[PDB]
């Protein structure tokens, strides 16, 4: 799937009352019952990078935000190889998880997407 | 003698004794079945197999381990 | 299916070779033999065993040659190329009672004995199924079983009814060890010795395998040391994030 | 009887049919039948039913007398042929396969 | 949590006498009996499993 | 997408001190006993649903399944058997 | 024990040839010892045991 | 430069096997690749020896087996080995194709890799079938007789080509010859892809189980899963001693112990365990062709996992709902395998066509609709 | 060099493949051929008989030797191939030789 449609998708869900009112809270538990914030992972580091549009993306992360990505990586893999979990201020709270990387995928994939209506256009 | 023998009458008498009841009573039923007329010419023929296999593996399941022993 | 058409399951007997240290017992291996010689060498085969095999198992040198050279076997013709028979050796195999298939179904009411040399492993159960069956065939068959002609029930057998009688009764056989050769005795004898059969390097086997079980568990022991201590400056590993 | 003659590794199941046999066989209306077949095109000669004796299912042979149209038995599944060797219960979807064979005499065929 | 001269603690798995031959040698202990069971292993594995080639009981006979 | 050592295609790390101890120098086995106890049963507990749901399921289906055609193909279950074929 | 690093361990050449050494020890003692328990749990049930009636 | 990197030979072995640069947290499921690349090994020195002993004549065959079992010197292990081996190469390849599910291997950019692995996974079916055909005892002949009768369903030529590839009107001599040329061939092809998969592989490099980039953190593939690698083929050679010194016969079916008699049909004809499933599969469907077809799809089946998982994350490690489903689904196989085994009757006739419908279903519907629904619980869950 | 010296190897193998198909046939010169040539190696000091005796798996050429020429010579051209292989990678690293001795890496043809 395309961040895009995940994004679009989502945005439907939440302008509904009634579908907000039952899927939020569900969301909510999912990403509990999860677990990535016990490896003091923030959400969009789980996101797959091995795609073109996901290596621009990552490029034009600011300096800082990529120098911080790269460290809870680095410290995520070590928690999984020695078994043991996230514990005081390595666990994501749930205020920390921010989406710093959906903007910037947003707009590439904007522009790939663009780039292929647009190769499709018929002069009327 | 066979020490089979003794060792699967006293399991049949003993633990097995509600098996040897089922089996016994089958077979009063099946050879009175027989001996009506008209047994020849009749859809379904019981057997006794089923009672005697309940039987034989609830003995064989009591005597298995003391019979390998007195040989 | 029905019980009848699986055949009653064999119980567990405990087999001296049962147990992952435990051999045949040579002495039971020697008088099965001699059960099968005098009983079921009649009907049936032991084909791929050879007058050798039996040396320093049940006999010694000197018994099996014996048992060999009392046999008659086709030799390389004469040099008129006529026929030639000759005595047993040892390299010889235990000659079979019939000349082929047509012959053995003939004289059997048309069923044919398997050849023994591999009935223990062809058959589910093994030994505990070779004793059952000889040893399971009931004075009168459950009442309304229709036997086939020339079928004798017995529950082991799948669907019933087998071509072979009941053949150990109590001094069929002498043995000459002086053990009661009862029904249960014979059947125990016989079974371990078609087993030893099926299976002739079982005593080997069982003893490499204590071999391989310590090497190998000493090395999964110690690979164990060696991957921790080689793994321990990966696990150590600790950071420390100064953000640039 | 049914004989069994092996002919290219496969079973020929060669049966002398009693007239009652052949009576049985030409009852079942040939509507009912997963493979519609009257013993005429199956056999050349009433008297000779000659079939390729292995089951049409996956390929086991039947054992013939047994059944439940008193024909032939499949143990591995369970079906049924008939007289004529046509399929009336079970797993298979044909009716036993009838081999090419002519009576060359009176007393013995070529398959 | 900030400078990069203050180590971590390492002291529960630092062995006090690290720097001795003992130390040194336990360890070539393990790595050598690994050694040589392995050795043990693979003569047993090879002799027993090339011993097919060697004339069988019926050549033999 | 990996390249191979000096150019593995990390984005550029800055700002992480890494520090390790040698194997001679530290306990390999150091803390097993709890590892062993403690860290095994939370990893377990953790995990224990997502294996106990299916295989529980699916062995009472099993069970079910192999209980009814046991009995189908006894004398009692004669006319269940007739109706079922 | 720096003595016996020295000798045995310190060089690979030495090191491997005591570990293919202590391997034929090992090699032949345990062959030995194997040998001997499983004659002492089959005891009485092997050929050798009954062989001496012939 | 070091030589290791300098010679163009030397350089190949180093790229894969020891400067390889790895994860550094792969766990224990990343070692059923090596203990496969063992299995191949044993199976190639044993079957190699096995075929110094071996007659391919149908008049010989069973006879020589026997001869291997009870006059070469250490026969009874060759064989041993090599016929359990064969279980443990499946028990592996299934541990080996379970693992690359569920952490999700077989995403981008790792779908070369996954598709010659699917490949592989037939030639192995294959060569094992092949395999179990040269003893030439029951189970052989009934086991070819049944799968190769299965082509005929292939319309309008089907019969045709059954004839042909047994080399006669029923399975004999010379299908036996050519399954016995055969199966030592197939084999090396097999190591080609195996190697075939590596190489592709080589341009991703390993995934991990949290499906995150490795870029930032690797470690030389020797000596650390060297030395980890060694932890389970010890493991596996004490299995493996346990089977072949003091169970040898447990895997196996005492069918295959009585000679071809292509007159008597065996009791039950039931494939190696390994096969069991897919041939429920079969077995689910009435129609002929349908069920090979249907046998054949669920394998080919795994091709499409790329396209129908639609997850923006790799793997299932932080997918609670996906684990749940993964589970169903490795029971259903599981289910599957067993009910091969049952005989064709009530109730087990119904239930194997649910299981077979939950099979397929997990690729065509479960697995594209839990994947979608997680991506919108992940992004609302944490906004 | 090292092309060189592998290709040495791939004719050895060539030879010894060429040598144990020519026995299958079991003919007499397939026979008189594996026994004049197996008995060259009891010229190996100490140990050739015994390694005669090995490679025949009995006391003379017999049915175990052409079982095991059988499966060798299946399998040797599948070795064979793989030290071509081996040969074809090593010279990759200076391309092939021309007939002026020149380099080459001034004029180059697909
Ligand atoms: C076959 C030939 C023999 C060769 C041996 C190879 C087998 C080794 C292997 O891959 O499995 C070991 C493997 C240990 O691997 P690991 O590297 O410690 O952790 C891998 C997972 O991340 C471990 O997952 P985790 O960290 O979440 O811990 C889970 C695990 C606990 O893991 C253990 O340490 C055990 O316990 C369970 O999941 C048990 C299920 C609960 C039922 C009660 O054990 C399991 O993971 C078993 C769970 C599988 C279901
Ligand atoms: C397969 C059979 C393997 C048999 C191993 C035979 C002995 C080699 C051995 O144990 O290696 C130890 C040796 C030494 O292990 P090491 O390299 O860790 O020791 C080097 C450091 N000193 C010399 C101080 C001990 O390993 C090798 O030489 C590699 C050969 C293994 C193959
Ligand atoms: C039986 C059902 C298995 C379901 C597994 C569910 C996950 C689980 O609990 O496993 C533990 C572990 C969970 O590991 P994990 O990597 O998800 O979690 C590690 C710990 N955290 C979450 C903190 C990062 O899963 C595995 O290791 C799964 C490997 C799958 C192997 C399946 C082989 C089946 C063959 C069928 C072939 C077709
Ligand atoms: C090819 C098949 C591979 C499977 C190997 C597993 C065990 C088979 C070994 C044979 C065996 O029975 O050996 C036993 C000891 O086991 C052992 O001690 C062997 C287990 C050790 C594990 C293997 C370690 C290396 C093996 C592979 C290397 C082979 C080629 C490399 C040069 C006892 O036999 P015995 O002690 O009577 O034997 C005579 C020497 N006294
Ligand atoms: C099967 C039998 C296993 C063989 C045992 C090998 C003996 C190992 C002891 C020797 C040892 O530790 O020294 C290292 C040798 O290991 C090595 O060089 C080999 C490391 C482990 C070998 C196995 C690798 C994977 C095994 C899985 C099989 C793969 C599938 C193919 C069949 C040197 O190395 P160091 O760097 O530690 O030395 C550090 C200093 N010099
Ligand atoms: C005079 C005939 C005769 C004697 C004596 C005889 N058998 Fe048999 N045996 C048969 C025949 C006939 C069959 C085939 C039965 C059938 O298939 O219905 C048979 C079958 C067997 C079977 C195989 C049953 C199966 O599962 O297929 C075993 C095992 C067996 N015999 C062992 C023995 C042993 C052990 C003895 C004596 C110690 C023995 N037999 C004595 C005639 C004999
Ligand atoms: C002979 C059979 C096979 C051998 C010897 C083999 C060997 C290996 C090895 C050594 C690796 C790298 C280490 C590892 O991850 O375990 C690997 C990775 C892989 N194999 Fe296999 N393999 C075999 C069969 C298969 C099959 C049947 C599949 C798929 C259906 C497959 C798909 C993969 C994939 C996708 C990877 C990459 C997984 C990853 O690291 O994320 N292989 N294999
Ligand atoms: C992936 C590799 C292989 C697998 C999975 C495999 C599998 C099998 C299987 C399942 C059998 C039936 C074993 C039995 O029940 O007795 C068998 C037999 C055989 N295999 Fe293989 N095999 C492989 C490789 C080889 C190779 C390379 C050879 C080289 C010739 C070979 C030669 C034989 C021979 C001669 C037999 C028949 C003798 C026997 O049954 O033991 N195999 N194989
Ligand atoms: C199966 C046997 C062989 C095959 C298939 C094979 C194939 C080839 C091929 C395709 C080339 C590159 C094209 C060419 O120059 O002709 C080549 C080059 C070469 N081969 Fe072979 N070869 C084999 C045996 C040998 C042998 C026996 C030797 C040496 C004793 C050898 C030594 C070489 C050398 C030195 C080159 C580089 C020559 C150059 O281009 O200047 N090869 N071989
Ligand atoms: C490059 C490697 C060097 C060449 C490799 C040599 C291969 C063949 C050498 C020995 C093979 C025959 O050598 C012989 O081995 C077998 C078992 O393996 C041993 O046999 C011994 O152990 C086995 C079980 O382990 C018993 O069944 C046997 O009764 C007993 O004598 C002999 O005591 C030994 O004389
Ligand atoms: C697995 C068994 C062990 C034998 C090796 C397997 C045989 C497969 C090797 C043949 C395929 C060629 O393998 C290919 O070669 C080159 C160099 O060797 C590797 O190249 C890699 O390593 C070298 C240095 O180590 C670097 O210059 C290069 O940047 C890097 O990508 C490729 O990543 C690999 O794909
Ligand atoms: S094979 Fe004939 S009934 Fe299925």
């Amino acid at each position: 799937a395309s961040i895009t449609s995940v994004v679009k998708t989502s945005e439907l869900i939440l302008k509904s009352p009634l579908l907000s009112k039952i899927v939020v809270p569900l969301a909510k538990t999912y990403v509990k019952f999860s677990g990535y914030r016990q490896l003091g992972f923030k959400m969009n580091d789980l996101i797959i990078e091995e795609t073109p549009n996901m290596q621009l993306a990552l490029r034009r992360l600011p300096p800082t935000e990529s120098y911080d990505r790269v460290y809870r990586l680095i410290r995520a893999t070590q928690f999984s190889l020695s078994h043991k979990l996230a514990t005081g201020n390595d666990i994501t709270k749930p205020e920390e998880d921010d989406h710093y990387l959906i903007p910037y995928i947003l707009d590439v994939e904007a522009e790939a997407f663009e780039k292929d209506a647009l190769d499709n256009l018929e002069v009327v | 003698p066979d020490p089979a023998i003794a060792l699967h009458e006293a399991a049949a008498e003993g633990p097995c004794h509600d098996f040897k009841h089922h089996f016994d009573e089958c077979v009063e039923r099946v050879t009175k079945a027989q001996e009506a007329e008209d047994y020849d010419h009749a859809e379904y023929k019981e057997d006794c197999v089923e009672e005697f296999f309940h039987l034989q593996h609830c003995i064989n399941d009591n005597t298995a381990d003391k019979l390998f022993r007195v040989l | 299916m029905t019980a009848a058409e699986h055949g009653l399951h064999p119980a567990e007997y405990p087999w001296p070779q049962n147990g992952m240290l435990s051999t045949f017992d040579h002495a039971s291996l020697r008088r099965g033999y001699q059960v099968y010689k005098e009983v079921c060498a009649a009907c049936h085969s032991l084909d791929r065993i050879a007058w050798r095999n039996l040396v320093g198992v049940t006999h010694t040198t000197d018994e099996a040659k014996a048992f060999a050279e009392e046999l008659e076997y086709d030799d390389e013709p004469d040099d008129e190329g006529n026929p030639r028979k000759r005595p047993g050796k040892l390299a010889d195999y235990i000659p079979g009672p019939y000349p082929n298939e047509q012959a053995a179904r003939a004289a059997n009411q048309g069923a044919l004995p398997p050849d023994l040399s591999l009935i223990a492993k062809a058959r589910h159960g093994g030994a505990d199924y070779i004793f059952a069956l000889l040893t399971g065939y009931p004075d009168e068959p459950p009442a309304g079983v229709v036997l086939a002609p020339g079928m004798n029930y017995n529950p082991y057998f799948p669907g019933g009814g087998i071509g072979m009688a009941r053949t150990l009764f109590d001094g069929v056989v002498e043995y000459e060890d002086g053990t009661p050769a009862t029904t249960s005795q014979m059947a125990k004898d016989v079974a371990a010795f078609l087993t030893w059969a099926a299976e002739p390097e079982h005593d080997e086997r069982k003893k490499l395998g204590l071999k391989a079980i310590i090497v190998i568990s000493a090395m999964l022991g110690l690979s164990v040391y060696i991957k921790k201590f080689k793994w321990s400056p990966i696990k150590n590993r600790k950071f420390i994030y100064n953000p640039p | 009887k049914n004989v069994i003659i092996k002919w290219r590794g496969k079973p020929i199941f060669i049966r002398h049919r009693t007239s009652e046999e052949i009576e049985e066989a030409n009852e079942v209306n040939v509507a009912t039948l997963r493979d519609p077949q009257t013993d005429d095109e199956r056999v050349q000669k009433p008297e000779w039913l000659v079939m390729i004796g292995v089951c049409t299912h996956l390929g086991c042979v039947p054992i013939g007398e047994a059944g439940d149209f008193g024909g032939w038995f499949c143990p591995c599944h369970g079906s049924h042929y008939d007289i004529s060797g046509r399929i009336r219960r079970g797993p298979a979807p044909l009716n036993l396969e009838i081999p090419e064979y002519d009576f060359a005499d009176a007393e013995t065929l070529v398959i | 949590g900030k400078s990069t001269y203050k180590i971590p603690d390492f002291t529960p798995y630092l062995k006090k006498d690290r720097n001795t031959d003992a130390n040194r040698l336990f360890s070539y202990f393990m790595i050598g009996s690994f050694g040589m069971l392995s050795a043990a292993g693979a003569k047993a594995t090879v002799q027993d499993f090339l011993s097919n080639m060697s004339a069988s009981a019926d050549v033999l006979a | 997408y990996m390249g191979w050592w000096g150019h593995m295609g990390s984005p550029p790390q800055k700002g992480i001190a890494g520090y390790t101890i040698s194997p001679f120098a530290a306990r390999p086995f150091a803390g097993v006993v709890h590892a062993a106890i403690f860290n095994t049963f939370r990893r377990t507990k953790n995990q224990a649903l997502f294996v106990i749901l299916p295989v529980s399921f699916f062995y009472y289906v099993w069970t079910q399944a192999s209980e009814k055609n046991e009995w189908l193909y006894t004398k009692a279950g004669r006319h269940e058997l007739a109706k079922a074929l | 024990a720096t003595t016996f690093y020295n000798v045995f361990v310190k060089r690979n050449s030495a090191f491997v040839a005591t570990i293919l050494a202590s391997a034929f020890v090992f090699d032949m003692t345990f062959e030995t010892a194997i040998d001997n328990f499983w004659d002492r749990i089959n005891a009485g049930k092997q050929w050798k045991d009954i062989r001496h009636k012939y | 430069m070091a030589l290791r990197k300098k010679n163009s030979l030397l350089n190949m072995a180093n790229s894969y096997v020891l400067d390889s640069p790895q994860p550094s947290n792969l766990n224990y499921f990343w070692n059923f690749g090596s203990l496969l690349a063992l299995c191949l090994v044993i199976q190639l020195a044993t079957g190699i020896t096995l075929a110094m002993h071996y007659t391919s004549h149908a008049s010989l065959a069973f006879d020589s087996v026997e001869h291997i079992m009870r006059d070469v010197n250490f026969g009874w292990f060759i064989r041993y080995a090599h016929a359990n081996t064969a279980s443990f190469f499946f028990i592996c390849i299934y541990a080996h194709m379970g693992r690359n599910i569920y952490y999700g291997s077989y995403k981008t950019p790792r779908v070369l890799p996954w598709s010659i692995g699917v490949i592989i996974f037939l030639l192995l079916i294959i060569t094992a079938f092949m395999g179990y055909v040269l003893v030439f005892g029951q189970m052989s002949l009934w086991g070819a007789t049944v799968i190769c009768n299965l082509v005929s369903a292939i319309p309008w030529l089907g019969e045709d080509i059954v004839h042909f590839l047994w080399g006669g009107f029923s399975v004999g001599n010379p299908t036996l010859q050519r399954f016995f040329a055969l199966h030592y061939l197939m084999p090396f092809v097999l190591a080609v892809f195996a190697l075939l998969h590596l190489i592709a592989l080589h341009t991703a490099g390993s995934s991990n189980p949290l499906g995150i980039t490795s870029n930032v953190d690797k470690l030389s593939m020797h000596p650390y899963y060297s030395f980890k690698d060694l932890i389970t083929v010890f493991a596996f050679l004490l299995m493996f001693t346990l089977f072949v010194f003091f169970s040898p016969d447990k895997l196996g079916h005492p069918d295959n112990y009585i000679p071809a008699n292509p007159m008597v049909t065996p009791a039950s004809i039931v494939p190696e365990w390994y096969l069991l499933p897919f041939y429920a599969i079969l077995r689910a469907i009435p129609d002929k062709l349908g069920g090979v077809i249907a046998m054949v799809a669920a394998i080919l089946i795994l091709l499409i996992l790329p396209i129908v998982d639609r997850s923006i994350i790799r793997g299932n490690a932080f997918k609670p709902i996906s684990k749940l489903l993964f589970g169903f689904f490795i029971c259903n196989f599981l289910l599957l395998g067993v009910l091969g085994q049952v005989h064709i009757e009530p109730p087990f006739i119904v239930l194997g066509q649910i299981c077979t419908i939950f099979y397929f279903s997990y690729f065509l519907i479960l697995l594209p609709m839990v994947s979608t629904i997680e991506n919108i619980f992940f992004y609302i869950g944490s906004l």
